[PDB]
């Protein structure tokens, strides 16, 4: 169905311990496919998925050149941010970047993204029109003024509507075996007494891709959102993801509880109960 | 493919 | 403003004694990015532990997966030890085969 390409940059200063570290990673959907780390013995854009390995040396040299250039720019931006926020040169600070494109089944641009953070807070973001900016504070407004003057938005629009979509489509075809395969969750319900009158029902989802999933408990057909313990979806390490949802139920009332599982890999939503 | 130039703040 | 890490300790595949597996420690939701993560076997640091490349969620908080090959037994206890600037003392989360 729909797909996304995302790049994530992290630039972290470390006064007294050398120049700021720059790490870049690239994703198609929930699959990482490239990385760059300025702290590597030999910094370069490197493959992290099998289907990207077929890209030639001009790809890898070009991307490596770009990441080294980007690293230098974001080291500059870290110095600039200190000024904008009247901060001392003694502290460690972080700039983060996430950008990319979303496409529909036909591979047409759904929307683009280009957003920035400073010390974990929104800094500036390209609006959905890909032509204007939202600045989070008066510091970012300075950046906005600079970027409006230099017409940065137009250049980002050109990338997001062009190369981003084009290369995402290329990656999707080259990695169709995996990127265009949904693995449905393997599911089951576990039961563990807490006491003489209460028990935990835990609904498990395992081995699924992509990460997007909905696990819900119902009691007598009504959602138990507030009484459900829901862990964050977590990576298994083999491309797939895991998740569970638990509720505490009165003993003898277990069969009034149903777990409901929604996932792209499933032809229809699943309903599961504990099976003693 | 990454965007080709980073912007100065 | 800083964010303390969430911690999950778990296996890649359903655990069965004698069968080779992967022990995972997933740390997420934290900021800044500096974090110290150990995988413990019976209280002692496992040497060959790899981790994923630093990335982050839509709310800018970071996540990392630390992992190592291991073969679960009935005797052996495993845990994940995490330190972060938000933590005055390292936080230990024990591996629970049902979690």
């Amino acid at each position: 169905g729909s797909h996304s390409m995302r790049y994530f940059y992290t630039a972290m200063s470390r006064p007294g311990r050398g120049e700021p570290r720059f790490i870049a990673v690239g994703y198609v959907d929930d699959t990482q496919f490239v990385r760059f780390d300025s702290d590597a013995a030999s910094p370069r854009m490197a493959p992290r998925a099998p289907w990207i390995e077929q890209e030639g040396p001009e790809y890898w040299d070009g991307e490596t050149r770009n990441m080294k250039a980007s690293a230098q720019t974001y080291r500059e931006n870290l110095r600039i941010a200190l000024r904008y926020y009247n901060q001392s040169e003694a502290g460690s600070h972080i700039i983060q970047v996430m950008y990319g494109c979303d496409v529909g089944p036909d591979g047409r641009l759904l929307r683009g993204h280009n957003q920035y953070a400073y010390d974990g807070k929104d800094y500036i973001a390209l609006n959905e029109d890909l032509s204007s900016w939202t600045a989070a504070d008066t510091a970012a407004q300075i950046t906005q003024r600079k970027w409006e003057a230099a017409r940065v938005a137009e250049q980002l629009r050109a990338y997001l509507e062009g190369l981003c979509v084009e290369w995402l489509r290329r990656y999707l075809e080259n990695g169709k075996e995996t990127l265009q395969r949904a693995d449905p969750p393997k599911t089951h319900v576990t039961h563990h007494p807490i006491s003489d009158h209460e028990a935990t029902l835990r609904c498990w989802a395992l081995g699924f891709y992509p990460a997007e999933i909905t696990l819900t408990w119902q009691r007598d057909g009504e959602d138990q959102t507030q009484d459900t313990e829901l862990v964050e979806t977590r990576p298994a390490g083999d491309r797939t993801f895991q998740k569970w949802a638990a509720v505490v139920v009165p003993s003898g009332e277990e069969q009034r509880y149903t777990c409901h599982v929604q996932h792209e890999g499933l032809p229809k939503p699943l309903t599961l109960r504990w099976e003693p | 493919l990454t965007v080709q130039v980073a912007r100065v703040w | 403003i800083q964010r303390t890490p969430k911690i999950q300790v778990y296996s890649r595949h359903p655990a069965e004694n004698g069968k080779s597996n992967f022990l995972n420690c997933y740390v997420s939701g934290f900021h800044p990015s500096d974090i110290e993560v150990d995988l413990l076997k019976n209280g002692e640091r496992i040497e060959k532990v790899e981790h994923s490349d630093l990335s982050f969620s839509k709310d800018w908080s970071f996540y990392l997966l630390y992992y190592t090959e291991f073969t679960p037994t009935e005797k052996d206890e495993y845990a994940c030890r995490v330190n972060h600037v938000t933590l005055s003392q390292p936080k230990i989360v024990k591996w629970d085969r049902d979690m």
